[PDB]
RNA sequence: GUGAAGAGGGAAACAACCCAGACCGCCAGCUAAGGUCCCAAAGUCAUGGUUAAGUGGGAAACGAUGUGGGAAGGCCCAGAC
RNA sequence: GAUGUCGGCUCAUCACAUCCUGGGGCUGAAGUAGGUCCCAAGGGUAUGGCUGUUCGCCAUUUAAAGUGGUACGCGAGCUGG
RNA sequence: GCUGAAAGCAUCUAAGCACGAAACUUGCCCCGAGAUGAGUUCUCCCUGACCCUUUAAGGGUCCUGAAGGAACGUUGAAGAC
C-alpha cells in the first residue's frame, strides 16, 4: 500500500 | 562464381620464414561431384547442385538412390546448390576439386554456428548487468524494462530478449587463402569460421573481392 | 412469396479478358469491381458471389491522370516500429506493375471473407498475353 | 508568338522530311532528327517550313514558337557546325586531346578524363584553350558545361576552366 | 541564397522566375540579391 | 432550441448540431436533411464556365509577369514596345 | 469502493526545430578556420569531482558529447538517496 | 546546368535533355511458399477381388501394407521439454 502526500 | 563444400578438420597455426604466426582454420574439400544442372529453361535460374563426401548406402532412402544414380555419382553427405555466373558450365557428373581456389586470395566461408541453447539477454545481447549489491532485489541480470507505460502500451516487434543463441546459419567474409593443397584435398583459411569440428561447410569465392 | 436469392452452387460464371493498355486506374478499377462483385448481373446477391472472372493485360500500360504518375504514394507497414515504406507510382509500375491494379481493386470490393473470395477471380498480367486460353474468355471492351 | 510566326528557309544542300511530328534534317555537317510534340504543327508545302499552333492545345502558340527556335538552329547545324571555345586560366592548368577524350589537369591528384559525345570534335590549338565543334546546339552547350564544371572560375582570381567569351567579376580579398 | 517569405527585386538587375512553383529572384549583377521563396 | 426524459435518418465514428417525435404488424409507395464512380441504395445526368494546385481534403500578415473576367488610361503604321 | 512520487539503474522507441559525419547557396569566403541559411534522421551522439538531485559548476576527453515526445518513457523490472 | 519559347531580348522549364548526398530502391548478411496468391525442379512407391442402395468425389467385407515415416534402443561440440 503507497501513499501519495 | 562457383564454391565448394567442405568439412571443418579444426584450427592450426602456420608458421613464416619471417617469424609471422598465421592462425588457419584446416578445411577437408573432398572432390566436389556435380549431382544436377539448373537450366534456365526448365528451372528458371542457372545453378549446380553438387554432393561430397560418401555415406552408407544401407541408410540412403530410395528417392535419394535414385537421384544420384542419374547422375552417376556416388550418393555425398549431402546436397548443396551454386549460382551459376555467365559465362561458368558444368555437366552432371563432374568433380570439382580443392584446386578451384588456386587463382583465389580471398574467400566466403559459411556454417552453423555452436548451439548455445537458451541464452539469456547478457549473453545473447551483451546487456548490462544490473547492481550485485546496494539493495538489488532478484534483478542481478534480468532484461529490466521493455517498455514506454501506456502510449504504446506494448512491446515493439523485434525487442531484445532472452531465447535461442546460435546454431544457425552465419557467414565470415574476406577470410585470406594462406594456403591451398590439392594431393591432400585441403584449404588453409586464416582465421576462425562458424561450426564445431566437423561440421559441414561452404566455401566461395569473396562476393565482397 | 419469397424474394429470389442467388445458390452459390447455381451461380453462372463466364471468363472475360480486358486490355488494361491506356485505360485509367480508378475507372477501369470501378468496372472491375462492378463486374467482380457481381453487380451487373440480374441475379445480384450481397451474400453470394455473383460475379463473373476477369483477366487484365497490361497491367503496365495503364495511365493516370494530372502528376500523379509521380506523387501518388503507396504506403504500408512492416509490422515493426518505423516499418513505414513508401512507393511511388512509377516505382510500383517498375517493380511490380500488377500491384496497382490489385491494390486498387482491392479497396473497392467489399471487406470480410465475401470481398476476399471476390478478389480471388480476378488476374491481372503485366504482359500482352495470359496463359489461361483453355477458359476462352471473351474479349470485354471496358 | 512573334519567334513561332517567323518561317525558317531550307537552303539548297538541306533535305528535310517530315512523317507525322518526327522531322529529320540532313547536310553536309551531318544528320540530326527530333521529336515535336502534338501541340506543334509544322509545315513544308514551300521553300521554308511554317509553324503553327495545333486546334485544341492551349500551350500551342507558346510552344509552336520553341519547335521553331530549335529547328532553325537544326537547319543552321547540319550547315555550319556550332563551335564553343574554351579557355584555361592557371598556373599550370593544360589540356590536352587524345581524339574522342580530353585530358585536364586542373591542380588535382588525379587525371581528368573527358569522353566526347559520338557526335562531337575537339581540338586544342593551345594546351590552355580547347575548342568544340558539332552539329547539334544541345550537346555541344552541354558538353562545354560539363568541361566547366570541372573548375568553374574562382571569383578571386579567375582560375580555372570559362568560355571564350566568358565576363568573370574579380572581387579583392578581404583586407587585413 | 536566402530563404524567406517576402521575395522582392533588389535593383534593377534581379529578375522574378518561376522554376518549380517557388518563386525565386534571380539578379546577374550581385549574387546576395538572389532570392527563393520558403 | 435540443439533451436530460427522445428512438429513427444525416454529419465516417460523435447525449446537446441538421432532418424528424417510435401504439403494433407488412418483402407497398412518396419525401426531409443528406446524397447518387466503387466500398454503399441512387446521374460516370444534360448545359455554360473556372481550377492544374490532388487546390478541393487545415492555418495569417505578407510576397509573386500563375490563370479567367470587367471597366478605363499612356503610347502606336506621322513607325510604338 | 486508489492511476505509487523526484533522481539514479536497466532497457528503450519516435519527431527533426541537426550536435557530429554527408550535399549545397551567400559570405565583410585569399588559404587554414569560421559566420549565416538550405537539403539531409543512415549511423553515431564522454568519463569523472561536488550535490538525493534533474540542472549546474569544475577537471580531462571527443568527429560530436544535439533538442524534444513517449503517464516531465520505464518501481506487477531494480533501487529508495 | 544545357537548349528554349510564352514575352523578337532575357530566362534551368512550359516541350525536351544533363549532373547532384551517409536519406530512398538495390548491392552485402539472415529468416522466408500458412506467399491459403500455400509456387518450381529431380527422383521414389502403389497397376487385386468383390458386395449393398439413400446410385454417389457413396458405404462395407476380404486380400494387400509399397516408397516412406514413426516408435524403441546407443547417443551428439543439438537441446528446458
Ligand atoms: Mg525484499
Ligand atoms: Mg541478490
Ligand atoms: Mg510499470
Ligand atoms: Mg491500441
Ligand atoms: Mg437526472
Ligand atoms: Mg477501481
Ligand atoms: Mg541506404
Ligand atoms: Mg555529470
Ligand atoms: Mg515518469
Ligand atoms: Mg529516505
Ligand atoms: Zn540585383
Amino acid at each position: 500500500m503507497f501513499k501519495a502526500f | 562464381m562457383i564454391g565448394l563444400v567442405g568439412k571443418k578438420v579444426g584450427m592450426t597455426r602456420i608458421f613464416t620464414e619471417d617469424g609471422v604466426s598465421i592462425p588457419v582454420t584446416v578445411i577437408e574439400v573432398e572432390a566436389n561431384r556435380v549431382t544436377q544442372v539448373k537450366d534456365l529453361a526448365n528451372d528458371g535460374y542457372r545453378a549446380i547442385q553438387v554432393t561430397t563426401g560418401a555415406k552408407k548406402a544401407n541408410r540412403v532412402t530410395k528417392p535419394e538412390a535414385g537421384h544420384f544414380a542419374k547422375a552417376g555419382v556416388e550418393a555425398g553427405r549431402g546436397l548443396w546448390e551454386f549460382r551459376l555466373a555467365e559465362g561458368e558450365e558444368f555437366t552432371v557428373g563432374q568433380s570439382i576439386s580443392v584446386e578451384l581456389f588456386a587463382d583465389v586470395k580471398k574467400v566466403d566461408v559459411t556454417g552453423t554456428s555452436k548451439g548455445k541453447g537458451f541464452a539469456g539477454t547478457v549473453k545473447r545481447w551483451n546487456f548490462r548487468t544490473q547492481d550485485a549489491t546496494h539493495g538489488n532485489s532478484l534483478s542481478h541480470r534480468v532484461p529490466g524494462s521493455i517498455g514506454q507505460n501506456q502510449t504504446p502500451g506494448k512491446v515493439f516487434k523485434g525487442k531484445k530478449m532472452a531465447g535461442q543463441m546460435g546454431n544457425e546459419r552465419v557467414t565470415v567474409q574476406s577470410l585470406d587463402v594462406v594456403r591451398v593443397d590439392a594431393e591432400r584435398n585441403l584449404l588453409l583459411v586464416k582465421g576462425a569460421v562458424p561450426g564445431a569440428t566437423g561440421s559441414d561447410l561452404i566455401v566461395k569465392p569473396a562476393v565482397k573481392a | 412469396m419469397k424474394t429470389f436469392t442467388a445458390k452459390p452452387e447455381t451461380v453462372k460464371r463466364d471468363w472475360y479478358v480486358v486490355d488494361a493498355t491506356g485505360k485509367t486506374l480508378g475507372r477501369l478499377a470501378t468496372e472491375l469491381a462492378r463486374r467482380l462483385r457481381g453487380k451487373h448481373k440480374a441475379e445480384y446477391t450481397p451474400h453470394v458471389d455473383t460475379g463473373d472472372y476477369i483477366i487484365v493485360l497490361n497491367a503496365d500500360k495503364v495511365a493516370v491522370t494530372g502528376n500523379k504518375r509521380t506523387d501518388k504514394v503507396y504506403y504500408h507497414h512492416t509490422g515493426h516500429i518505423g516499418g513505414i515504406k513508401q512507393a511511388t507510382f512509377e516505382e510500383m509500375i517498375a517493380r511490380r506493375p500488377e500491384r496497382v491494379i490489385e491494390i486498387a481493386v482491392k479497396g473497392m470490393l467489399p471487406k470480410g471473407p465475401l470481398g476476399r473470395a471476390m478478389f480471388r477471380k480476378l488476374k491481372v498480367y503485366a504482359g500482352n498475353e495470359h496463359n489461361h486460353a483453355a477458359q476462352q474468355p471473351q474479349v470485354l471492351d471496358i | 508568338s512573334r519567334v513561332a510566326k517567323a518561317p525558317v528557309v531550307v537552303p539548297a544542300g538541306v533535305d528535310v522530311k517530315i512523317n507525322g511530328q518526327v522531322i529529320t534534317i540532313k547536310g553536309k555537317n551531318g544528320e540530326l532528327t527530333r521529336t515535336l510534340n502534338d501541340a506543334v504543327e509544322v509545315k513544308h508545302a514551300d521553300n521554308t517550313l511554317t509553324f503553327g499552333p495545333r486546334d485544341g492545345y492551349a500551350d500551342g502558340w507558346a510552344q509552336a514558337g520553341t519547335a521553331r527556335a530549335l529547328l532553325n538552329s537544326m537547319v543552321i547545324g547540319v550547315t555550319e557546325g556550332f563551335t564553343k571555345k574554351l579557355q584555361l586560366v592557371g598556373v599550370g592548368y593544360r589540356a590536352a586531346v587524345k581524339g574522342n577524350v580530353i585530358n585536364l589537369s586542373l591542380g588535382f591528384s588525379h587525371p581528368v578524363d573527358h569522353q566526347l559525345p559520338a557526335g562531337i570534335t575537339a581540338e586544342c590549338p593551345t594546351q590552355t584553350e580547347i575548342v568544340l565543334k558539332g552539329a547539334d546546339k544541345q550537346v555541344i552547350g552541354q558538353v562545354a558545361a560539363d568541361l566547366r564544371a570541372y573548375r568553374r572560375p574562382e571569383p578571386y582570381k579567375g582560375k580555372g576552366v570559362r568560355y571564350a567569351d566568358e565576363v568573370v567579376r574579380t572581387k579583392e580579398a578581404k583586407k587585413k | 541564397m536566402k530563404v524567406r517569405a517576402s521575395v522582392k527585386k533588389l535593383c534593377r538587375n534581379c529578375k522574378i522566375v518561376k522554376r518549380d512553383g517557388v518563386i525565386r529572384v534571380i539578379c546577374s549583377a550581385e549574387p546576395k540579391h538572389k532570392q527563393r521563396q520558403g
